């Protein structure tokens, strides 16, 4: 909820810093992925409707255990809000912030057999929305600017027409990039007065529509409970 | 054996899966609201020798006053409806426009958005398949009235099975010349004009004697929950006119004759239901593209 | 044109700064924000107003 | 005492029936005692939409 | 409608409106999905836990 709603990419940024790598990773064991299902949605039909999950739902589901699968949680949580189950990765890599992860050769991670297209199609590119491709562009571009393949990144660009359109205008290491790009990522924000509390047909836009919600409830309450927890740590 | 199928149900290809939410649902009922004004406002100023309603219309919808010297485009509302209904047609479009656009368009008037107030009937007959023996000739020609024309060859009388899938509500079949027509195992009735099928109601069987052809003429009436706001005279317009000015030219897309078809296709493919709803939210948005194009024509 | 050192006007309100479009609130949505903030850090124009 | 909120926990010589009836009393009253921020939740939901 | 007004309102967060229909809202919905859940391992888990 807190991920989501940052608006700029310097936010963005800021939060990533702050952020252990735990929480992009659930504990929860969840379900197998890319499994066609049948869902109830009695406020509009009758019979139920289909629909496939993935896995940029906003409920958690089982990840691999490679490289791959820890870059997948990563970036489902800041598209989604939500990590997957990889089981047992490590104190020591857990306690690194998610921007160490990406930007930062300490860890011990190696991602350079990393293929952008096929983490795309794995995340159900084709299925997301504006705001959601531009956050995971910014961090394919974090990744290939910290092994060196930029000039992977400006092809795998070219070959995804759409995708060239909606690219984030910064360059990892300079600050003046950052400092005046004027992107928008808000997936969720304090909502207009027109919103419901009417569910919605996909399992993507139902959950998306939860968390829209739910943020006025959690920014009012959250700042009291979080250090009703912190303080005397 | 052969199989006949109507042509417009085959392949319907993979629609939008953006601006389906109830954000971009209202944009689009505030562009069909928005739109028939400018429509209603040019015709009063018309009437009454002022230009004076018709800028109140444009400012609210462009956001900006006409000019005499500046090509009247509709501004940013018409981009961006122009937008959403190459989204809605395939998944291989680019959906480019923003959420915060959306939604300061969605502010311009109050409305529900809700695509299930009311509903439509659709005329489109489906004929999932039809099931003809040896020495016959079946042909299935057209959507909205559907001919069947049969040849027996043979020495015997034949029977040809219908399929209507389960989505059409009902079906009339009207012959050239009394027929007989009954359910899977059950007796056939004495030959007569006209019937009346429900498609739920299993395959048809027809009996086909030998001699002159027998054409069956079908007619099939299917309801689709629709916005109030929903008019199938001005969605067909703005289907045709899509069409022409290229908003559907997508690679690897299937093309219809009139958005009866198109909705009726998508209903009947795998899992049809879920693309029932963003056709719906099309046809509306093509609704508010014929209005807005025939007061601003480009 | 006119020489003004920091000039407050121009020839059109731009619609792409930074090759991004130019955020649009109007003033009834501006006057009920909470999160008003977060909002000018970034910059946007006001309309629906004179 | 303290209990594990912030409450202070009484353990006194008392009557059986006059603690029977004073606690069950407490709990009444602290049925409809909530936080404001639940309070502002119950008033928008009367309140029109804007 | 009275005590059935104050009583959706409870259930489903939302006021009844004559031109919707009334099916238990967000809460309603959670809970026949869930149910699915429990039955079979097959079915999905579809409900966030926000």
């Amino acid at each position: 909820m807190d991920v989501l709603s940052k608006g700029s990419l310097k936010e963005l940024l800021a939060h990533l810093e702050k952020t252990p790598l735990e929480e992009a990773i659930s504990y929860r064991i969840g379900t197998v992925p890319y499994q066609n299902v049948l869902i109830s949605r009695n406020e509009y039909y009758n019979q139920l409707y289909p629909d496939t999950t993935s896995l940029i739902d906003g409920v958690s589901r089982e990840g691999q255990r490679n490289v791959n699968g820890l870059i997948m949680s990563i970036i489902s949580y800041v598209v989604s809000g939500s990590g997957h189950y990889i089981p047992n990765i490590g104190f020591m890599l857990l306690r690194r912030s998610i921007l160490d992860i990406l930007t930062k050769h300490d860890t011990g991670l190696v991602t350079n057999n990393l293929n952008y297209g096929i983490i795309a199609r794995n995340l159900t590119v084709s299925k997301m929305n504006c705001e959601q491709r531009k956050r995971m562009l910014i961090c394919f571009k974090l990744l290939a600017y910290k092994d060196g393949n930029q000039n992977d990144y400006e092809i795998y660009l070219n070959q995804n027409i759409p995708l060239k359109q909606i690219a984030p205008n910064f360059i990892p290491g300079d600050m003046r990039t950052v400092i005046h790009n004027q992107d928008q990522l808000a997936i969720v924000g304090i909502p207009a007065y027109r919103l419901t509390q009417s569910t919605e047909l996909s399992i993507r836009d139902d959950n998306a529509k939860s968390y829209k919600l739910g943020y006025v409830d959690w920014y009012n309450s959250n700042s009291f409970l979080r250090e009703r927890s912190e303080f005397n740590l | 054996a052969n199989r006949a199928t109507s042509a417009f149900l085959d392949n319907p290809h993979p629609v939008g899966v953006n601006y389906v939410d109830e954000g971009s649902r209202q944009f689009v009922a505030v562009a069909e609201l928005l739109a028939s004004k400018l429509i209603d406002s040019s015709r009063e100023s018309d009437e009454s020798n002022s230009d004076v309603p018709f800028v109140q219309a444009y400012s609210k919808f462009a956001d900006d006053n006409p000019r005499h010297l500046r090509v009247k485009t509709g501004g940013k509302m018409a981009n961006a409806l122009t937008n959403v209904i190459r989204s809605y047609y395939s998944i291989n479009a680019p959906a480019i426009v923003p959420q915060v656009e959306i939604d300061r368009l969605a502010s311009k008037a109050t409305v529900s958005g809700d695509m299930y107030n009311s509903y439509a009937i659709f005329n489109s007959v489906p004929i999932v398949e039809v099931l003809s023996p040896a020495r016959t000739t079946v042909s299935i020609v057209g959507s909205d009235r559907a001919d069947v024309t049969m040849l027996n060859t043979g020495a015997g009388a034949a029977n040809i099975t219908f399929n209507f899938g389960q989505i059409a509500e009902t079906v009339i079949l009207k012959g050239s010349v009394p027929f007989q027509l009954a359910r899977l195992n059950q007796p056939m009735p004495a030959a007569r004009f006209t019937y009346k099928l429900r498609p739920l109601d299993g395959p048809f069987i027809v009996v086909l004697p030998v001699g002159n052809p027998l054409v069956i003429s079908a007619t099939a009436a299917t309801r689709i929950q629709v916005p109030l706001a929903f008019n199938k005279a001005l969605v067909e317009s703005g289907f045709q006119t899509a069409m022409n000015d290229g908003l559907f030219d997508i690679q690897n897309v299937n093309y219809y004759s009139s958005f009866d078809e198109f909705i009726i296709s998508q209903y009947h493919a795998q899992d049809g239901i879920n693309r029932v709803s963003t056709c719906v939210i099309l046809g509306l948005a093509l609704q508010a593209y014929d209005q807005m194009r025939r007061a601003l024509p480009v | 044109r006119f020489g003004f050192r920091d000039s407050p006007f121009c020839t059109s309100l731009p619609r792409t700064i930074m090759g991004n479009d130019v955020r649009r609130i109007s003033y009834n949505v501006f006057s009920m924000m909470e999160d008003i903030d977060d909002v000018i850090s970034e910059g946007f124009i006001l309309y629906d107003a004179y | 005492y303290p209990d594990a909120d912030g409450n202070d926990v009484s353990i006194i010589f008392s009557g059986a029936m006059s603690h029977a009836i004073f606690t069950y009393a407490q709990s009444q009253w602290n049925k409809n005692i909530i936080k404001l921020d639940d309070y502002i939740r119950e008033i928008t939901l009367t309140v029109p939409k804007q």
